[PDB]
């Protein structure tokens, strides 16, 4: 018909004629097409396939992803995986990235493999642990809430991190090292922004928003060696509700009760399912207002992230929480459930700015005013590099989260911040010490090379002093 | 599931067995048959228990044997009411490359038509045995590694034996016991939106792509909201309290609400949505009694009576003509008639005396005598006990 | 402009936002107007058997009011008093006609004495509304868009695609009623033909013609005139509508009802004043001028004296004190 | 308990001049009837009213902490090409200036 195009005629001696009825465009090419005759119009030459009103000479045609066309050879990044498509399909890499627990809001959980469930407990529970079956194991993070079955202005959760034989439990927005870690070189607490990122090993970390948002970041090493309220981190999402007695369960509450640490505590009683949890129940007006308010997760500033991350789980969490929660002066049970989604978006590279003066204000001027003069180096920033070099951590750190939210101090170059003095000061005016002439630490109070005493020229620092004690010989 | 069990018991997850030893369950880990379900307005359940909704209007590729090509199941959807959120399946098409490359088509009237011609069921062709069901359905069955189900109103169950595990691609997913990767497109890349995943599987380029998948059709017809709510609250009522621990009722509750607010006739959709959950509970083992005179007591002709747990093996007249054939079928919720009465060809079941004989298709008469010069046969009471 | 005026006048008659008159005699609730992408509100008009029974407004899906032609007005499921002011909707008797204003949502509905409906949608809903009154675009030829999104040409299919069944309505496709006129015509028609032709012949009606074409109005009154049981008034509905639409176009025609011989029905004591002030003179009212200067609206009010007192004209001397 | 902030440590001085009981009743009434989701304003406003009344009597009150009606002011500087940082929250700074 059209001169680049060409027509055909239906042979009256067949049934699988496969004419214009079964046109083969790009995405139709792989698919299998079943017809009931033919139309005998004009179809592209049998070496090329129609695509956006043309006939692409040799097929090799674009590679759709998220409703977008990608020319061949182009690569797209998903997690740790680069994906380039040749003929027509992407041959991604096989790296497995760091998994991540989460306490989304006040009663929901999000396992390692990705599974939102609801479990409103009030006892202590095993969030994730390694003493799991045949494995010897190391760490035993536990989470314990208080009065949380009706979460309004209560349920200040507390974590207890029993790693390396040292209790590092954290509560009231303050990490509290109950007992020292045996090998303290791993342990490193990095208070940044609004978060208290904890580095408890070379393949384990904890980031905590100082109120309720607890999430454990595990690396490739573990890979089906853990179990607890966050499932067993194997990539299979169906079996994440296996109770403590090796039996997969259908109800989340039975699972949660099975993962309780103190048997003589109170089981959570199953509640009949209801769309409106507690106060949204008969007050349908309130339920509609709550729905519309939580609809901000699908708003003009969140459009970019909605294509990468599904907002439905976080929408459900927002609705449930701010229905059950009664907010009077602290509108925190609402703003936290959106800050969690913003944090996830930022972890995927989609930084979003959503706080306005009439919507979760988040002041940061109380730190500047403390100085007798206002010097103004503290400022909010949707998401800024969290894990930065200060006088307390003069050396760089491998660190789980890219950027976080909160009052991040910006101040002129060459005047690196120190945490104790909220001011930022020149590098010299810090207790940083170079014992081996290298930029190590604040003169690390760490024992060096005991099992080879031939090199044990042990040397420390307290403030700037290049102090050097002895290595007490056994005999 | 929140109840104690003395040591030594042996529970079953309807495919595997668990033994209680030392307060721990030792459970077998065998692969199990998978079920892809297309129900309601546009509700899908994948092979790995991934519930979703997708209201697209085109011919979609529901499930294809994807490394070898022993079958391929294609579905076709149309708007099913006045709204734009009510998109239901009309007809389903199956290709059997192992059988002449034939093309079976289950139609909207619960009929069936192989390669254009209509077909009178049963159909015991080479491999596939299409025949009707107690509830006037159509049960396709290819070999023994595949099954299927009627497509009159727009429901469909596909059952695949574990010989197909991990080797099928379609709207139903890989069938690899992992729910995560079920939004997989032909280009081998999971798309985190149901609209894109659905649109990636349409067979025709002229079909309109879906842009937004609405969650509350109730908001275009507010007059319905209240009814829908109460109409579906039964799913959480003590009436279904028995099987809340066998299959969670949340997806079926959302599907019930969507179906009631969206479809044209709410009365039909309410009982087409409760029956889905009842069948899901009956799958695992729990039999629920949920019909009430208000709540859609199914009614079949006056000769028949509703049975909750019947015996679809000996009701039909044809059965008496082939007693050697085996019926390894469970009880099926439908309607039957007393054991002194057997189903007649016309449809009004009669005592086994006046019950014809189906020797080589051709139907004979309750005392017909078909003699010959070398053989002789006579239809006594549903089988020609006939000499040579 | 800034407003548009759908109107469900007469019996079974409908006048869309853009002026596409037609006739439809439904059997359940229908969708008068409301946005079709984002549905903040939805005016719904109810029928019983051809004859309309009420008007309804469904704010979101949490609030609903049912203002019945029989004066009755229920909220939700319970009969309420009048005036009513909840949830940003103000429901009150203005100029003797029940009125339901939602200026926060930009809509004003009204019911007069005989039972006619009248919806004044705003201008923010331009090209956005989607209902039995057709989309509010200046074009008047594409106003029969069904709910499927496809334009039709038979008014009954367009109207039936907008039926909104409920838990206890369950309505069905409706069909045009059989005509009985075709046997009964003749002697009456000789004089009847003048009632419709005066719509355009009469001088008082003769200046609307540059604004609104009168052919469809005479057409509809002519087709509804035959089934009248020997009466002049059986054509005055159209005339009334012709006035009101012509008034809404910005040129109110004065004193057309002097010799029309048909007058609108109004509560006893009040006469149909063409362009009466919407600002009444109730006995207990503070004399605040320059704050009650809204646009004039046609309707009926008390005589020159006789200030209002709870919908009953009483002489200015007998205003009762309240304590 | 929340509205009880009016009889608290920072408001002790003001109560010697202005009785918090009318404002306490207003706070309770509003907060009970109000449904607060994203803006806890039907509470912060009923307290800011009392703070204003106290301020007009000579008792300036600072009550507004980072977990109680924060009221940030960074948006009046960031719009600039460089963060100039000249605006700040003051509990009671003179109103009609030059
Ligand atoms: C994956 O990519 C590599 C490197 O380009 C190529 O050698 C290999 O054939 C690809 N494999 C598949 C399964 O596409
Ligand atoms: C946030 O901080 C980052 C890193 O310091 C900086 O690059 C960026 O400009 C800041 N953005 C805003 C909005 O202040
Ligand atoms: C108004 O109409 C309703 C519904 O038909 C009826 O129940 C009621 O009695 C009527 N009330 C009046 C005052 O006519
Ligand atoms: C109204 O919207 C339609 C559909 O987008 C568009 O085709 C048309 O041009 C618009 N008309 C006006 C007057 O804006
Ligand atoms: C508020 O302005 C006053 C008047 O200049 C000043 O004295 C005071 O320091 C400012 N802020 C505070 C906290 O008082
Ligand atoms: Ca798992
Ligand atoms: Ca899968
Ligand atoms: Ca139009």
């Amino acid at each position: 018909c059209r001169p680049p195009m060409v027509k055909l005629v239906c042979p009256a001696d067949n049934l699988r004629a496969e004419g214009l009825e079964c046109t083969k465009t790009c995405q139709n090419y792989d698919l299998e097409c079943m017809s009931m005759g033919c139309v005998s119009g004009c179809l592209c030459p049998p070496g090329m396939v129609r695509h956006e009103n043309r006939c692409v000479a040799l097929e090799r045609c674009p590679c759709f992803h998220q409703g977008k066309e990608y020319a061949p050879g182009e690569t797209v990044k998903i997690g740790c995986n680069t994906c380039v498509c040749q003929d027509r399909k992407w041959n991604c890499t096989d790296h497995v990235c760091d998994a991540t627990c989460s306490t989304i809001g006040m009663a929901h959980y999000l396992t390692f493999d990705g599974l939102k469930y609801l479990f409103p407990g009030e006892c202590q529970y095993v969030l994730v642990q390694d003493y799991c079956g045949s494995n010897p194991g190391t760490f035993r993070i536990l989470v314990g809430n208080k009065g949380c079955s009706h979460p309004s202005v209560k349920c200040k959760k507390r974590v207890t991190i029993l790693v390396e034989g040292g209790e590092i439990e954290l509560f009231d927005g303050e990490v509290n090292v109950k007992r020292p870690m045996k090998d303290e070189t791993h342990f490193e607490v990095v208070e940044s922004g609004r978060y208290i990122i904890l580095l408890l090993g070379k393949a384990l970390s904890v980031v905590w928003d100082r109120h309720l948002s607890i999430s454990v970041v595990l690396k490739q090493t573990y890979q089906e060696k853990v179990c607890g309220l966050c499932g067993n981190f194997d990539g299979i999402q169906n079996n994440d509700l296996t109770s403590s007695n090796l039996q997969v369960e259908e109800d989340p509450v039975d699972f949660g009760n099975s993962w309780k640490v103190s048997s003589q505590c109170a089981d959570t009683r199953k509640v009949p399912l209801d769309s409106s949890p507690a106060t949204c129940h008969n007050n349908i007006m309130k339920q509609t207002m709550v729905d519309s308010s939580c609809r901000i997760l699908t708003s003009d500033v969140f459009q970019d992230c909605n294509k990468l991350v599904d907002p439905e789980p976080y929408l459900d969490v927002c609705i449930y929480d701010t229905c059950s929660c009664e907010s009077i002066g602290d509108c925190a049970c609402f703003c936290d459930t959106i800050a969690a989604y913003a944090h996830v978006c930022a972890q995927h590279g989609k930084v979003v700015t959503w706080r306005t003066a009439t919507l979760c204000p988040q002041s940061c001027e109380e730190r500047n005013l403390r100085e007798n003069g206002y010097e103004c180096e503290w400022r909010y920033n949707s998401c800024a590099p969290a894990c930065q070099v200060t006088c307390q951590h003069p050396e760089p750190l491998a660190c789980p989260v890219q950027c976080v939210e909160g009052c991040h101090a910006h101040c002129p170059p060459g005047k690196i911040l120190d945490e104790l003095l909220q001011t930022c000061v020149d590098p010299e005016d810090c207790p940083v010490c170079e014992v081996a002439g290298r930029r190590f630490a604040s003169g690390k109070k760490v024992t060096l090379n005991p099992s080879d005493p031939e090199h044990c020229q042990i040397c420390h620092c307290d403030v700037v002093n290049l102090t050097c004690e002895a290595c007490q010989e056994p005999g | 599931s929140g109840k104690r069990y003395p040591p030594g018991t042996s529970l079953s997850r309807d495919c595997n067995t668990c033994i209680c030893r030392n307060s721990q369950w030792i459970c077998s880990n065998e692969e199990c048959p998978g079920e892809c379900l297309v129900t309601g307005q546009s509700h899908f359940k994948s092979f790995d228990n991934r519930y979703f909704t997708f209201s697209g209007i085109c011919q979609y590729l529901l499930a294809r044997d994807c490394q070898d090509h022993s079958f391929s199941i294609v579905i076709e959807t149309v708007q099913c009411a006045d709204d734009r959120d009510a998109v239901c399946t009309r007809s389903v098409t199956v290709r059997l490359p192992g059988l002449h490359n034939s093309l079976v088509k289950l139609k909207h009237g619960a009929g069936v038509a192989m390669d254009g011609q209509d077909v009178q069921l049963p159909l015991l062709k080479g491999d596939l045995r299409i025949q009707h069901t107690v509830t006037a359905s159509v049960r396709l069955s290819y070999g023994e590694d595949l099954q299927m189900d009627w497509d009159g109103r727009g429901r469909l169950l596909v059952k695949l034996s574990p010989v197909y595990a991990g080797k099928t691609c379609g709207l139903c997913g890989n069938y690899n016991g992992n729910q995560g990767d079920d939004f997989l497109t032909p280009s081998g890349l999971a798309e985190p939106r149901v609209e894109d995943f659905g649109n990636a599987w349409k067979l025709h380029g002229d079909c309109q792509d879906l842009q937004k998948q609405h969650s509350d059709p109730c908001a275009l017809n507010p007059r319905m909201t209240r009814f829908s709510e109460e109409a579906c609250a039964v799913l959480t009522s003590p009436t279904f309290e028995a099987c809340h621990r066998a299959v969670s009722p949340l997806p079926y509750l959302r599907n019930c609400r969507y179906d009631v607010c969206s479809c044209s006739d709410g009365r039909e959709c309410l009982c087409g949505a409760l029956a889905s959950y009842a069948a899901a509970c009956a799958g695992r083992g729990v039999r629920v009694a949920w019909r009430e005179p208000g709540r859609c007591e199914l009614n079949c002709p006056k000769g028949q009576v509703y049975l909750q747990c019947g015996t679809p093996c000996n009701l039909t007249c044809r059965s008496l003509s082939y007693p050697d054939e085996e019926c390894n079928e469970a009880c099926l919720e439908g309607c039957f008639c007393p054991p002194g009465l057997y189903m007649d060809e016309r449809g009004d079941c009669v005592p086994k005396a006046q019950c014809p004989c189906y020797y080589d298709g051709e139907i004979f008469q309750p005392e017909d005598i078909f003699s010959d010069h070398h053989t002789m046969c006579y239809c006594e009471d549903g089988f020609m006990h006939c000499t040579m | 402009s800034s407003t548009a005026r759908c109107s469900l006048f007469g019996s079974d008659f409908v006048n869309t936002f853009d002026g596409s008159m037609y006739s439809f005699a439904g059997y359940c609730s229908y969708l008068l107007a409301g946005g079709c992408q984002k549905r903040s509100f939805s005016i719904i008009g109810d029928f019983q058997n051809g004859k309309r029974v009420s008007l309804s407004v469904y704010l979101g899906e949490f609030f609903d009011i049912h203002l019945f032609v029989n004066g009755t007005v229920t909220q939700g499921d319970q009969r309420v008093s009048m005036p009513y002011a909840s949830k940003g909707l103000y429901l009150e008797t203005e100029a003797g006609y029940y009125k339901l204003s939602g200026e926060a949502y930009g809509f004003v509905a009204r019911i007069d004495g005989s039972g006619n409906f009248q919806v004044l949608l705003s201008d923010r809903y331009f090209n956005k509304t989607c209902g039995l009154c057709g989309n509010f675009n200046i074009f008047a030829e594409d106003d029969f868009m069904t709910q499927e999104g496809t334009l039709t040409s038979d008014p009954y299919d367009f109207a039936n695609s907008w039926a909104l069944s409920s838990g206890e309505q369950w309505c069905e496709r409706a069909s045009p009623p059989s005509s009985s006129c075709n046997i009964s015509s003749g002697e009456m028609q000789k004089g009847l033909w003048e009632q419709c032709q005066l719509l355009k012949s009469t001088s008082v009606f003769a200046r609307c013609h540059p604004l609104v074409d009168p052919e469809p109005f005479v057409a509809l009154c002519e087709k509804t005139l035959c089934e009248c049981a020997g009466g002049l008034e059986c054509a005055c509905p159209a005339l009334l509508e012709y006035a009101r639409t012509c008034a809404q176009e910005g040129m109110v025609l004065y004193g057309w009802t002097d010799h029309s011989a048909c007058s609108p029905v109004c509560p006893a004591g009040m006469e149909y004043r063409q362009c009466v002030s919407p600002c009444a003179r109730t006995c207990q009212s503070l004399h605040i001028n320059e704050m009650c200067q809204e646009r004039c609206v046609d309707g009926c009010s008390c005589p020159e004296g006789q200030l209002l007192d709870e919908g009953l004209c009483v002489e200015s001397t007998e205003c009762p004190c309240v304590h």
